[PDB]
RNA sequence: GGGGCAUUCGUAUUGCGCCGCUAGAGGUGAAAUUCUUGGACCGGCGCAAGACGGACCAGAGCGAAAGCAUUUGCCAAGAAUGUUUUCAUUAAUCAAGAACGAAAGUCGGAGGUUCGAAGACGAUCAGAUACCGUCGUAGUUCCGACCAUAAACGAUGCCGACCGGCGAUGCGGCGGCGUUAUUCCCAUGACCCGCCGGGCAGCUUCCGGGAAACCAAAGUCUUUGGGUUCCGGGGGGAGUAUGGUUGC
């Protein structure tokens, strides 16, 4: 029997390609965060501006400051929400993509977002391995 | 086209047309008096204002500097003068 | 011939003349 | 482009038909306010046959461009 | 258009026809003069003084109420600055750009813009020397 | 080989690298490290013209399926791959024929995905400034 | 004589646009001029979709798509027959062909 | 996506170490040169190097023009708008004289991933000194000196006035129903309908020009004068000769 642990979270190609449209601003924010139990993650979160339901205008672009504010907002949300808790909880947070939903809700006021997913999560550094916690992760 | 009285344009068309490109020049700005909620003393302010102004009566901010017209603080009621 | 190659021939001729 | 002469008769009959009541004679004519404003400025403000329906609440008519 | 820019910007002040003092103005010519002096002592520019007096105290135009301009009032008393406002401001912008350039040898844009500022100093200096408000030996360094 | 119930499908990962010069059908385990079997158009046809032909691709996928049956693997996760990098992103002509041939052999189809190496701001492409004049 | 008012490109009120590489023959072409063809094609053609449906372990499994943006130089755009010459009057028409 | 300096990230490419299976792999219209059982190509994990910032990316923005897209910070600029602020003719255009100026190119240093003039081969060819393919020096990249040219183009000098409509678009301002988020009231965003000024443009028009192609400027030209700079005089000879001056 083989014992596995979380190493990273990737998004499938066809989804990532189907999201990028030709008349809207794409916003990308990466952040390095240290978990409490001591795993160093690099989290890349991507967002897209929303075509409003009664919008006649062809383009739905956001101005540079509005983009910078949204980037700061989704950076500090990611930081706060993955700084305080550990892998056990962080994975469970990433299963429904609750990070994204919270960014979509939070960034509504600055400019309406369409699809905000946690694009990538990469394990940068590991702790010194012990069997006890790995077995606890399995039971 | 071809018949307009350049002499006597209609007052709604006069107001719409740019302040400098009017038949006779007049500013779009005006002078208004402010009534602060926590004070009795009256103050006069410019509609497009550039400095945060203070009422020395109660020592409170009145209007904020903006790209165009100065936004007045909540409670302070503005009224047009002449 | 092509005007750019007329100019290049003229420069090759000016190099050998001066030397 | 075939002048048969037969169907020209029933075509002339179809081109010389009138209904017993006039199509223009509605019971109550439903009119927008600014038209009632336009009428009352020509001294037609006493008309009680015209009913003024409330004007549309949302402002959007143009085709979505793009 | 502009002096050293391709833009044809049409944005200035449009003073009204009625030169008449507004009925609601309580402050008298002397009272405004006293206000201008009190402001001038705090170390301000005719521009700033005029803005402060327009915003706060509700004086539409100093020259309408008093019958004389700000620099003229300060000149008449002797609370006027040595260099004129506009030249002083061009010099402090010039030395600010020069202070930036002293560290950054690669910033060609800064060099080009400095040359354009220097030109404005020299063209304004020549005018002030022509009107004899500066001495004729006055140079820039 | 694997001691598994008749009902449950043992999965593998099939990497299909479809270039314009050749086709690669390569079956491996779930991880990718422990390969099972790779066959390319070169092994099927002895013609440099037809290395990439849909027929060669069909034969390659048919033979790799035939071998995979004998090792106990019933299902495959497909990973389609074009040359990518600074070169073309569209898959070669063998891809579809190979996938059809795997699906026809009786092997089950898992998650289908493109794994073309897409580059963000890559280095100079093999062609000159004026490009390929043929 | 002036053939196209826009000089057969999009750069207006702008100095220099970065060059890109023609997907076919790798020619260096300015991005604004290049013929761009964004093709969203199904990973399996309708003829071969039937054989995948039964073989698939999953029920109602929506099939993936390939998104690839092709850039063509004028030499290759015309040879590949994605774009051809038009009449002097029908050139000014810049409406894309209806399908 | 104006400029400089600092910082950080992205996949890809190439080389290297380890692991699995293996007989072909590369390239082309077709081939060969070439790398391969001393284990290539393919697949997995990790390390390193230098290059470049995809898709978003538009007849969109900014800049005097060259030109300018990863994040964050620092430094100093700049247009436009807003103004019942100030100076009061300080202006326009420019011999001489200045700043900048793609790519290539020449000196010194650093580093060399990809691509690749020269050159070496393999093909095609009557011949190929080329097109096609394998390799590869200088170069391509960075720091400090030069060089001052491009179809450096809108093949269209700059400043100012007047002369037709139409719908978009970018920045700022102004006014106004109604949707939505910040719980709610205002107040800010995202939309929506108008207006005003300055920009990138587009469509239409017997305003009027032009040899026409076309141009709302290339119009207001024999009904010929708003201001001012550079500059052409049939085609070759020729941007040649000589002289001067700048540069290694
Ligand atoms: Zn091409």
């Amino acid at each position: 029997n083989c014992l596995t642990n979380f190493h990273g979270m990737d998004l499938t190609r066809d989804k990532m390609c189907s999201m990028v449209k030709k008349w809207q601003t794409m916003i990308e924010a990466h952040v390095d965060v240290k978990t409490t139990d001591g795993y160093l993650l690099r989290l890349f979160c991507v967002g897209f501006t929303k075509k409003r339901n009664n919008q006649i205008r062809k383009t739905s672009y956001a101005q540079h400051q509005q983009v910078r504010q949204i980037r700061k907002k989704m950076m500090e949300i990611m930081t706060r929400e993955v700084q305080t808790n550990d892998l056990k909880e962080v994975v469970n947070k990433l299963i429904p993509d609750s990070i994204g939903k919270d960014i979509e809700k939070a960034c509504q006021s600055i400019y309406p977002l369409h699809d905000v997913f946690v694009r990538k999560v990469k394990m940068l550094k590991k702790p010194k391995f012990e069997l006890g916690k790995l077995m606890e992760l399995h039971g | 086209p071809l018949a307009k009285d350049l002499l006597h344009p209609s007052p709604e068309e006069e107001k719409r047309k740019h302040k400098k490109k009017r038949l006779v020049q007049s500013p779009n700005s005006y002078f208004m008096d402010v009534k602060c909620p926590g004070c009795y003393k009256i103050t006069t302010v410019f509609s497009h204002a550039q400095t945060v102004v203070l009422c020395v009566g109660c020592s409170t901010v009145l209007c904020q500097p903006t790209g165009g017209k100065a936004r007045l603080t909540e409670g302070c009621s503005f009224r047009r003068k002449q | 011939m092509r005007a750019k190659w007329r100019k290049k021939r003229m420069r090759r001729l000016k190099r050998k003349r001066r030397k | 482009g075939i002048s048969i002469k037969l169907q020209e008769e029933e075509r002339e009959r179809r081109d010389n038909y009138v209904p017993e009541v006039s199509a223009l004679d509605q019971e109550i004519i439903e009119v927008d306010p600014d038209t009632k404003e336009m009428l009352k400025l020509l001294d037609f403000g006493s008309l009680s046959n015209l009913q003024v329906t409330q004007p549309t609440v949302g402002m959007n008519f143009k085709t979505p461009r793009g | 258009g502009r002096m050293h820019a391709p833009g044809k910007g049409l944005s200035q002040s449009a003073l009204p026809y009625r030169r008449s003092v507004p009925t609601w103005l309580k402050l008298t010519s002397d009272d405004v003069k006293e206000q201008i002096y009190k402001l001038a002592k705090k170390g301000l520019t005719p521009s700033q003084i005029g803005v402060i007096l327009r915003d706060s105290h509700g004086v539409a135009q100093v020259r309408f109420v008093t019958g004389n301009k700000i620099l003229r009032i300060l000149k008449s008393k002797g609370l006027a600055p040595d260099l004129p406002e506009d030249l002083y401001h061009l010099i402090k912008k010039a030395v600010a750009v020069r202070k930036h350039l002293e560290r950054n040898r690669k910033d060609k844009d800064a060099k080009f813009r400095l040359i354009l500022i220097e030109s404005r100093i020299h063209r304004l200096a020549r005018y002030y020397k022509t009107k004899r408000v500066l001495p004729p030996n006055w140079k820039y360094e | 080989g694997p001691q598994v119930a008749e009902g449950e499908n043992v999965f593998g990962v099939c990497h299909i690298f479809a270039s314009f010069n050749d086709t690669f059908v390569h079956v491996t385990d779930l991880s990718g490290k422990e390969t099972i079997c790779r066959v390319t158009g070169g092994m099927k046809v002895k013609a440099d013209r037809d290395e990439s032909s849909p027929y060669a691709a069909m034969l390659a996928a048919q033979d790799v399926a035939q071998r995979c049956k004998e090792l106990g693997i019933t299902a495959l996760h497909i990973k389609l791959r074009a040359t990518g990098g600074n070169r073309t992103k569209t898959p070669g002509p063998g891809a579809q024929s190979a996938l059809r041939a795997l699906a026809r052999s009786g092997m089950k189809i898992g998650r289908i995905e493109d794994v073309t190496p897409i580059p963000s701001d890559s280095t100079r492409r093999k062609g000159g400034r004026r490009g390929r004049r043929l | 004589t002036k053939k196209r008012r826009n000089n057969g490109r999009a750069k207006k009120g702008r100095g220099h646009v970065q060059p890109i590489r023609c997907t076919n023959c790798a020619r260096c072409v300015p991005k604004d001029k290049a013929i761009k063809k964004f093709v969203i094609r199904n990973i399996v053609e309708a003829a071969a979709v039937r054989d995948i449906s039964e073989a698939s372990v999953f029920d109602a499994y929506v099939l993936p798509k390939l998104y690839v943006k092709l850039h063509y130089c004028v030499s290759c755009a015309i040879h590949s027959k994605v774009v051809r010459n038009r009449s002097r009057e029908a050139r000014k028409d810049r409406t894309p062909p209806p399908r």
